[PDB]
RNA sequence: CGACG
RNA sequence: CGUCG
DNA sequence: GGGTATTCGCCGTGAAAGGG
DNA sequence: CCCTTTTTATTCACGGCGAATACCC
């Protein structure tokens, strides 16, 4: 085990061993930006594909070529720790190298005159940190992914939703990556129409005539040609045995003396078998079958040159008589059917007079541009750049792959441009669906949805910026002069900077990250939202879009969705779920070869899951890779069925593959309902870190992955020993085998102390290692917020009993004792931010100088000679912190709002280059330079001692070595002075501000919020509720030992809501506390070591084939006492979500710790002091605290400010406003009488600016009488309707 | 709050609430469909007076 | 009236104003452009 | 229509079980903020402050002088409590607030069934009336003691939800053997003394001497003394029951509907004044005995039937045999799927019946020699049988198998969930349940907005109908009769014509005489004669067949289902009708 | 005017 | 129903 | 010579920014 | 404080009401 696991071993109850380790949870955010940053020689992904899509460019009649050479990212002057406290954007400059050449005259491939190569800077791109965040304006920002539809071709349908008839209607839809859509819909009248970008209707012959196709090159593709020949008597057609099945007998079918089908006889298999056996070619057809066919090709004459008839006409008797008497030997037609084929092309050709390509182009230009008149050349250019241009219509490799996979093509590579045969193959696939031999697809399948990360959205925004820059330089180079000045200032970096500031700033997917919990940060980073730019609308969603498809096994967690307006669209990614190359999702599966489960894994996509059969993870093995049972449940194509032993092809990896990392931390997940687990997973994300976060007794084991995967703790980069322990920094000296020959030496880890998060929650990192402790790589060093020795510690645990206690737990309420208040458990520190902006002001600018009027004599004792409040003074809401004067004397001092009272802990002063503070910012700069000097002195004292040891060990070869080390010491002191000057220029540099401000001071207040009746506390199973009354200690129930119960819950929610996993969690916590009390009983008195080690070995060997298998014989005598100290408060239990502990193991753990089997001990009353008639279920449960404090909800207003557009009070808590009296409250008042109640509600309290003052004066003088008055909102409405051309007045 | 102002118009214009009222008031008062009123108001065709 | 359309002077790089005041300013601008156009004996298509 | 108001607040609701029905709990800071001009006027009239500015400086400095002045203004001044979703008239009620310590409002548990507000972090708004007429309208019309009936039907809305009904079910129950069985007592006070002393049990068959009062005479109440075999808990609860009710309402099982029928009988016999004290005394006794009960859940309370695995084995054998018969080529799949789902439904019903028979009969207690079988004292069975919290289907899904989980597209999978919530589950028995849960959550999240839009459309249709007349006189009407769908009855004759004036005389099929006059009200005594005569159809005046111009009269409507008398003139009944229609639409 | 519960 | 700009 | 059934669209609710 | 030219082209459910082509006597 590692050094962290040897401090406290968490007992596991899993019966099945794991084969694949849990990977990095932030891999979907880190690898995409890593591929976006680095360069690739193929130019497929990253900035190379964005620069290759624009470059090279060529101007018309200019002979100027601006090509691409290379590029290189720059280093920022500020790190991550400085932009979070300064306010600047953490970004890096982009350095690109271009080359502009010029050709000669009348030579397109001539020689050059001169080369123009330089280094051009185009904008600063924001760099991603190691945690996956972006510092835009001093706040860490996380851009979530986007779940959109993959580019290609799909087939939708409606179940008679448009027409009143009961039938089906199919439609094809082509979705490109960047271009126009192409809809091919049907009709109930058997027609085809084309819809492009939701424009007007257009038949399919116009898009076919515009692709250089004649009439004879259309009907031969969708139908089979039938050729008639002239014989002596009873002229005949050819016969196919597979083309006369499903039609009634129209005549007497007879050939060569044997009757096949008589008159009115249905075709059976024997008649068609005899027809296939005979296969004769001379069979006659009578004359009434000729007129039912149509014309396929127009008949031309070889003697007179005159046409007989046109194309797609009706066959008549005079026409066939003229065709027989003229000499036309070949008579062509097509085949008509009702159950096998369909004459849709013949029906489409008779609903519009469009015959040639000219009228088709006129109709195209009329549908595209209804205002401009049609023409020939511009319409041809429009049809050229609609679908046959890579600059306006381009697809990626995933679009070409989905286009070729839907049309049964073996090629998965293409050019990304549409051709003429693609529409033919789409229409041929669409006809077979309507005919009956086709199948329909679905949108909700995960094989048709694609996840777009930030590395593709940033590439698209950079491509938009690059095409804007090349359009601007193309419009500039059309009239500018050449070989004049170096191409460095002609490229404007302002559109690219504006594009990346619009993308990384105000965007639908670029939202803030709530830093109230590390699990909340991990869930926000691993968030797959279907909304955003290029997706769908939340208000325009339906039933099936919010519904989850059964193909979401292992890729989407089914119990983590925000309930409310957007449920099923902001779903999270699972644990073992990984992205694909094209942008799909894949899950690992154990390969099963001839019954032997191989330990290797294979990632299968969504479309590859249904092609194979996958078994379940809950399958017993005989310790050899074989199945101990013959019949096992599997899944074939989306349903559960029983399969054999040989037919098993794959197997799941683990039981935690379906749920995410937010739902994996809930113990006993299989005993809870889906809604209760969903509410518990939603409330676990809203956890608030307490003062002393302690370990959970009943856990899962993935809390360490949440602790070490999120950047909220401090881990060791290289293994070594700890040299200096402090609350501010940690000095660790590395070992010899990991020491680089060119490195600086030891490593210094800085600890953030009392910083402000995005949710006004205090976060800090406290160290846990001792002085002189050996650590290794990957070991934790400091516990951050909600961290206990490298484990996620959300809330606290206490005694929980399920009994009704005098109605204080009626619906969902929680009765908490005073022992929780006295032990300082649920106290939370909150840090707020108060700023003061001093801008320009005419006739005296805003300053923070002395002699501020309208003050008191007590305000001078709290402020300095300047006016800034001291750090560490307890203030009250309504005092004066920053006294700012505004000459116009007018006072504009910053005051504290009522309702908050904290302590000033940090004052940040940001001054410009014009006005510099003399006593506030200068001492901050001195403290930062002193801290940096102390850090570099502590880092180089070891190197100075090593150089002193070297000069003592060394002191001609020895004289040359002495001169070598002497000049090395001179070079070391020279680079020391250079590094000191660089640090002095870096710290004392300054910053840039907005144009208009002078200086910005910020005061941080730290308020200590305790637990009070009115707060909201819950658990991990969905037992939400509030606190009613803080009960005393002597009033709470107690056992025979006298220990009072801290929290009394309500057992009425157990039959109503199906969450009984909390009862198993309470019993397991009671057993763990009994084991911890039996351990602590051997530590309160003087005991030995071997008996305690034997009891620890007995506590870790319950049996039932566990996978922990610890060995206490290898532990020394110094670590056993530390383990007993860490286990004297309770032993942590690891319980997976589906491989959890059974009830018999809980009964054995209860019997081991001298506890009863049922777990219900008899409790006595606290007030009266008598035994209850029934035993009460009492134990230990892990409770949490939500961010629904009662101090942020209570608000009251009697008199306040009003609006200016209307005479109505305001609304909210930050502004002094009142509550809203909605229309339903007016309806409820109208249900009663409430005449004078409604007269005073909306006329006296809101309107009547001269009447409410009279009402206030009447209340002051002691008169409860009001006036009706006149509402001002009705006067505003009367003035608003009179502003139009409508007159309205009042009549008397 | 009760004092108002007025803006004169050198060229006359039509109203919107009496044009797209479904049915139109001008389309009901005159013997004309709505598309010809849109053609005259958007300067597409003349009318003989 | 201007009291029904409040215009609070904000502090920043851009100016905060109402959309109805901008629409009325555009209407007055178009009316003043038409008034300047009628005083120059303009042809039919430009006044159209 | 919707404006922001002054003198209003908003906080988090709290139970506060020590309060009464006509009062609530208000914090000191909210009572000091919402009553600033009243405190200023009291300081001006008492002659303590010099001016209004001195009173403001005395208020905002947190002095101990204006604290007892608040006891004179928050004594007889009611406030208007309101929830943010409002569906009908019971969402806005009036309470007399008291001064508590904290930052939360204490909402009474008896009005939580009308407010539909649980204590999982819900918020409510409070308003302060200013006009004297507004205070008198809040006291006389919008009070919580005056609005105890539902606006849609004549049923009481003040019902014990989960805890008081569980306490009254645990206190009043029959046992076969307990401490102190077979002794006769002299009164209920001796039974309460024996229960408090510990010499006798709570659930024991004893004999007490009770005196019940009847009101068969006009002007006085007679009394009768009898000795009945009852329980000690029923003898304790008899002291809560006043003299107007007999002993037949106490000696029953006292489930959920029994307390509602007892409160309805107390309202229809005594009135409004003794009922609001009786409901508070019932709630106090239930909250007092809920701590003495000590009901808890656990692992041994959810029993498992030992014959469940045999039924599962024969069901799996039958599915395997019918699958072999399908694969042999005998029965097609379209009937085999129906046969599989039918035998799985039969096996689920057999497992549910075995689980119910194991739950209701599991405890045997001996008396003398041989043993006896009675109703079990299990906690989950006591919470499910009394109707406290949870229906029988959730207990069937908890202990026994939950059945078949259907697909959201319309179909249902032929294999059900074998294991229950007590046993372990795999990921295959947890996927379709999440599908159905997400479907139900999206369905309720869309249908609550659809119901809100429906009731918003439905209020504005009948928003201008005020009763302006008392009697008009019409000869037309509707033919009121209980409809028959084809099977048994669904709505009886008593709940269709209760409180409505008939149109003409009813013809008797037997003797053909006149029963009722034309313009008369149908109270609770004429319906007994109407069901004893066994009439077919009664010509009753309706709202549609009225003749009053611009509104209806007091006779074409009938009873307002809120009071025992007729509806007064000038009541906007259309808004109440739209609110009672739009409320259970969710 | 958008995000979140 | 609130928070933010 | 003359008219309403069927269908298909439109509306109701929940092309203009850049420098001097 | 003012003109112009090369193409930003972006996706609900259900119901009420108005308008251009047609078969039959
Ligand atoms: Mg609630
Ligand atoms: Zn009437």
């Amino acid at each position: 085990y590692s050094y962290t696991e040897k401090k406290r071993i968490r007992k596991d109850f899993g019966k099945r061993p794991q084969v694949l380790d849990v990977p990095y949870l932030l891999s979907i955010q880190l690898d995409s930006f890593q591929k976006f940053i680095e360069q690739d020689p193929e130019g497929q992904y990253g900035l190379e594909a964005a620069f290759r899509s624009v470059f090279p460019i060529q101007s018309y009649s200019g002979n100027s070529e601006l090509q691409y050479v290379s590029y290189r990212l720059g280093e920022p002057v500020f790190d991550v720790q400085e932009c979070q406290i300064r306010g600047v954007t953490y970004s890096a400059p982009l350095r690109v190298k271009l080359r502009l050449v010029i050709y000669e005259r009348e030579a397109p491939e001539g020689t050059v005159k001169d080369i123009k190569e330089q280094e051009v800077y185009m904008g600063e791109i924001p760099l991603m940190t190691d945690n996956g965040t972006f510092v835009i304006n001093g706040t860490e920002r996380v851009i979530v992914s986007q779940l959109h539809r993959s580019p290609g071709v799909f087939f939708d349908s409606d179940k008679g939703k448009t027409h009143s008839s009961g039938k089906v209607l199919y439609n094809a839809r082509i979705i490109p990556y960047r271009g126009s859509w192409l809809d091919f819909e049907f009709d109930p009248k058997d027609n085809l129409f084309v819809r492009i970008d939701r424009r007007r209707k257009l038949p399919a012959t116009i898009i076919l005539r515009a692709l250089n196709y004649t009439t004879e090159q259309i009907l031969d593709l969708f139908f089979e040609k039938v050729i008639f020949e002239i014989r002596d008597n009873k002229l005949q057609m050819e016969l196919v045995p597979e083309r006369l099945r499903g039609e009634t007998a129209s005549f007497d079918i007879e050939a060569n003396g044997k009757v096949y089908v008589e008159k009115g006889r249905r075709i059976t298999a024997r008649h068609i078998r005899q027809l296939e056996k005979d296969d004769v070619k001379l069979i006659e057809v009578p004359v009434e079958y000729i007129a039912g066919k149509v014309v396929a090709k127009d008949y031309i004459d070889e003697s007179t040159g005159e046409l007989i008839c046109a194309a797609n006409m009706e066959l008549s008797l005079d026409l066939l008589a003229k065709l027989s008497q003229s000499g036309h030997k070949r008579i062509e037609t097509l085949f008509t059917n009702d159950l096998d084929h369909g004459p849709y092309i013949s029906e489409t050709l008779r609903v519009d007079p469009t015959n040639d390509r000219l009228s088709a182009l006129v109709e195209i230009y009329r549908m595209m541009r209804p205002g401009e008149p049609p023409t020939r050349e511009a319409a041809e250019s429009l049809f050229e750049n609609l679908f046959f241009s890579e600059d306006r219509y381009d697809l990626s490799a995933v679009g070409r792959m989905k286009f070729n996979r839907s049309l049964l093509r073996e090629e998965i590579e293409g050019s990304g441009i549409l051709s003429k045969d693609d529409i033919i193959d789409v229409m041929k696939k669409l006809i077979d669906i309507r005919n009956g031999k086709g199948e329909v697809d679905d949108i909700d399948h995960l094989g048709n949805r694609r996840i777009r990360s930030v590395g593709e959205m940033a590439e698209n925004q950079f491509r938009v910026g690059l095409v804007r820059v090349e359009r601007a330089v193309k419009e500039r180079l059309s009239l500018g002069d050449l070989d004049t000045l170096m191409p460095q200032d002609m490229i404007n970096a302002k559109p690219i900077s504006a594009a990346v500031k619009e993308f990384f700033g105000s965007s639908q997917l670029s939202q803030f990250m709530d830093q109230n919990n590390p699990l909340s940060e991990i869930t926000h980073k691993r968030r797959i939202s279907a909304l955003g730019p290029g997706g769908l609308t939340r208000e325009r969603a339906g039933f099936e879009v919010r519904d989850v498809h059964p193909t979401h096994y292992g890729r989407v967690c089914p119990i983590e969705t925000p309930e409310g307006p957007n449920i099923g669209l902001i779903n999270s990614l699972s644990v073992y779920a990984q992205t694909n190359e094209y942008g799909f999702l894949e899950t690992p599966y154990r390969k099963v070869t001839d019954g032997v489960v191989t330990d290797e894994i294979h990632y299968l996509s969504a479309i590859e899951e249904g092609n194979y059969v996958i078994a379940q993870a809950n399958s017993n093995l005989d310790e050899e890779g074989h199945f101990v049972e013959d019949l096992v449940t599997c899944r074939s194509k989306g349903e559960s069925s029983l399969f054999s032993r040989d037919q098993v092809d794959y197997m799941d990896v683990s039981t935690q593959q379906v749920v995410s990392v937010g739902a994996s931390l809930i113990p006993f997940l299989e005993h809870d309902d889906a809604n209760r687990a969903l509410m518990g997973a939603n409330m676990q994300r809203q956890a608030v870190p307490t003062l002393r976060a302690d370990k959970p007794l009943v856990g899962t084991g993935m809390e360490r992955a949440v602790a070490v995967d999120s950047g909220v703790t401090a881990v060791a980069k290289r293994g070594g020993v700890v040299q200096y322990v402090d609350a501010s920094r940690i000095v660790i000296k590395v070992n010899e085998d990991e020491m680089y020959p060119g490195e600086a030496g030891i490593d210094i880890y800085n600890l953030t102390k009392y910083t402000r998060s995005n949710q006004n929650t205090c976060i800090n990192q406290m160290p846990c290692v001792s002085l002189g402790e050996p650590v290794e790589r990957g070991d934790v060093l400091a516990d951050g917020p909600s961290t206990d020795l490298g484990e996620l510690a959300l809330g606290q645990n206490m005694r929980v009993a399920f009994m009704p206690w005098n109605g204080y737990n009626f619906e969902d309420s929680i009765l908490v004792s005073e022992r929780v208040v006295q032990e300082d458990r649920f106290t939370t520190i909150h840090i707020q931010e108060l700023a003061c902006v001093s801008r320009d002001t005419k006739l005296g600018p805003e300053e923070i100088t002395a002699d501020i009027p309208n003050v008191g004599e007590a305000a001078l004792s709290k402020l300095d000679e300047s006016g800034i409040v001291y750090i560490g003074a307890e203030v009250t809401g309504g005092d004066i912190l920053v006294g700012k004067v505004t000459p116009k004397v007018k006072d504009s001092s910053l005051r504290v709002p009522n309702g908050v009272s904290g302590t000033v802990i940090d004052v940040q002063v940001f001054t410009r280059d014009g006005v510099e503070k003399d006593k506030r910012a200068l001492e901050i700069e001195e403290m930062q330079l002193k801290q940096a000097k102390k850090d570099l002195s502590e880092e180089l004292q070891i190197l100075e001692a090593g150089l002193f040891s070297r000069i003592r060990a060394v002191l001609e070869e020895k004289q040359n070595q002495l001169e070598q080390l002497a000049e090395q010491y001179d070079e070391l002191k020279h680079e020391f002075e250079k590094k000191l000057e660089a640090k002095r220029r870096k710290i004392t540099q300054g910053d840039d501000l907005a144009p208009g401000v002078l200086k910005i001071v910020k005061v941080y207040l730290a308020v200590k919020r305790r637990i009070q009746p009115g707060d909201k506390m819950a658990g991990r199973h969905g037992n939400k509720g509030v606190i009613s009354k803080i009960n005393p200690i002597e009033d709470m129930p107690y056992d025979e030992n006298g220990t009072p119960v801290d929290i009394v819950l309500n057992p009425l929610g157990v039959p109503s809501r199906m969450n009984i996993g909390q009862i198993l969690e309470t019993h397991l916590g009671m057993a763990a506390k009994g084991i911890g009390d039996k351990i602590n009983a051997m530590l309160k008195q003087q005991q030995e070591v071997a008996k305690l080690r034997e009891f620890i070995q007995r506590a870790y060997d319950l049996g039932a084939d566990v996978r922990q298998k610890v060995d206490l014989s290898t532990f020394s005598d110094e670590e056993v006492m530390r383990l007993a100290e860490n286990l004297r408060k309770g032993m942590p239990i690891a319980t997976p979500v589906f491989d959890g502990a059974k009830e018999a193991e809980i009964k054995e753990l209860l019997k081991l710790g001298d506890l009863p089997t049922s777990g219900q001990i008899r409790l006595y009353d606290g007030r009266t002091g008598e035994q209850f008639e029934r035993p009460v279920t009492v134990g230990y449960m892990y409770m949490l605290k939500l961010n629904h404090l009662v101090d942020d909800k209570m608000h009251a207003r009697s008199t306040g400010s009003y609006s200016l557009v209307t005479q109505q009070p305001l609304g909210g808590k930050a502004q002094f406003g009142g509550q809203r009296f909605g229309e339903m409250e007016v309806w409820a008042l109208e249900a009663y009488g409430a005449a004078y109640t409604l007269q005073e509600m909306l006329t006296v309290k809101s309107d009547d600016v001269n009447g409410r003052t009279k009402m206030y004066k009447n209340i002051v003088d002691g008169n409860h009488q009001m006036e009706p008055g006149m509402p001002e909102s009705f006067n505003v409405l009367l003035k608003e309707i009179r502003s139009l051309g409508i007159n309205i007045e009042l009549e008397d | 709050r009760e004092r108002m102002g007025h803006i004169e118009l050198a060229s006359p214009t039509a109203h919107i609430w009496f044009l797209k009222s479904l049915p139109s008031r001008i389309g009901l008062l005159l013997d004309m469909p709505l598309r010809d009123i849109e053609r005259v108001l958007y300067f597409e065709s003349y009318v003989v007076i | 009236p201007p009291d029904l359309r409040p215009l609070v002077p904000l502090d920043g790089g851009r100016f905060a104003t109402s959309d109805l005041n901008d629409l009325y300013r555009r209407v007055i601008n178009r009316n003043n452009r038409l008034k300047r156009l009628l005083d120059l004996a303009a042809p039919d298509i430009i006044v159209r | 229509l919707g404006k922001r108001v002054d003198y209003s607040g908003r906080s988090v609701i709290t139970v506060g079980p020590y309060l009464r029905l006509h009062q609530c709990g208000l914090p000191k800071k909210m009572a000091l903020e919402l009553f600033k001009p009243f405190i200023y006027g009291k300081l001006e009239l008492r002659g303590l402050a010099t001016t209004i500015k001195a009173a403001k400086k005395m208020v905002e400095r947190e002095e101990a002088v204006v604290w007892d002045i608040l006891d004179e203004v928050i004594r007889e001044h009611p406030v208007l409590l309101n929830r943010a979703p409002t569906l009908h008239r019971l969402g806005i009620q009036a309470f007399e607030p008291v001064l508590i310590e904290g930052k939360a409002i204490q909402l009474h548990p008896l009005v939580c069934a009308a407010y539909n507000a649980d204590f999982d972090g819900d918020q409510m708004a409070v308003h302060v009336p200013l006009t004297l007429e507004a205070q008198l309208e809040a006291r006389a019309l919008m009070m919580s003691t005056n609005n105890i009936l539902s606006p849609a039907n004549g049923e009481p809305i003040i019902v014990p939800s989960q805890d008081v009904v569980l306490g009254l079910y645990y206190m009043t129950r029959d046992c076969v053997n307990a401490k102190g069985e077979g002794m006769v007592l002299t009164g209920p006070k001796e039974a309460e003394r024996l229960y408090r002393s510990g010499l006798a049990s709570l659930h024991a068959r004893v004999k007490v001497r009770i005196t019940e009062y009847e009101k068969d005479a006009n002007g006085e109440l007679v009394a009768k003394t009898s000795l009945k075999d009852t329980t000690v808990g029923r003898a304790i609860l008899w002291m809560i029951v006043p003299k107007g009710l007999p002993y037949s309402i106490v000696n029953q099982a006292l489930g959920k509907k029994a307390i509602s029928k007892m409160l309805n009988t107390c309202y229809r016999i005594l009135g409004l004044k003794p009922t609001v004290i009786f409901a508070d005394q019932i709630m106090y006794t239930g909250f007092a005995y809920a701590a003495r009960s000590g009901a808890s859940v656990g692992i041994d309370d959810m029993v498992i039937p030992e014959k469940k695995h045999e039924i599962i084995s024969e069901a799996e054998a039958e599915v395997a045999e019918i699958q072999e018969q399908f694969q042999s080529g005998l029965v097609t799949a379209g009937e085999r799927y129906n046969k599989v789902i039918d035998i799985w439904a039969a096996a689920n019903d057999r497992v549910s019946k075995a689980m119910m028979d194991n739950l209701q009969t599991e405890t045997v207690i001996n008396r003398d020699g041989q043993e006896e079988k009675q109703v079990s004292f299990n906690s989950i069975y006591m919470m499910a049988d009394s109707g406290a919290r949870g229906s029988a289907a959730q207990i069937r899904q908890l202990a026994g198998m939950r059945g078949l989980m259907a697909k959201p597209d319309g179909s249902i999978i032929e294999t059900p969930i074998t294991a229950n919530f007590r046993e372990g589950l795999n990921v295959l028995q947890y996927f379709i349940s999440t599908h159905g849960a997400r479907k139900g959550l999206a369905d309720t999240a869309l249908k609550t907005a659809n119901s809100g839009y429906l009731t918003r459309r439905l209020v504005d249709v009948a928003q201008d109908l005020v009763v302006t007349e008392d009697d008009c006189g019409t000869h037309e009407g509707i033919m009121m009769t209980p409809v028959i769908e084809g099977g048994d009855v669904k709505e009886p004759l008593r709940d269709r014509v209760l409180g409505r004036v008939t149109a003409e005389d009813v013809l008797k099929p037997g003797t053909a005489d006149i029963l009722v006059p034309r313009n008369t009200l149908l109270h609770e005594q004429w319906c007994d004669l109407l069901e004893e005569n066994s009439v077919d159809a009664v010509k009753v005046r309706s709202v549609v067949s009225c003749d009053t111009d611009f509104g209806v009269c007091a006779h074409c409507y009938g009873r307002d289902l809120a009071r025992g008398h007729i509806i007064n003139k000038g009541e906007a009944i259309g808004v109440i009708a739209a609110q009672s229609i739009g409320e259970p639409g969710t």
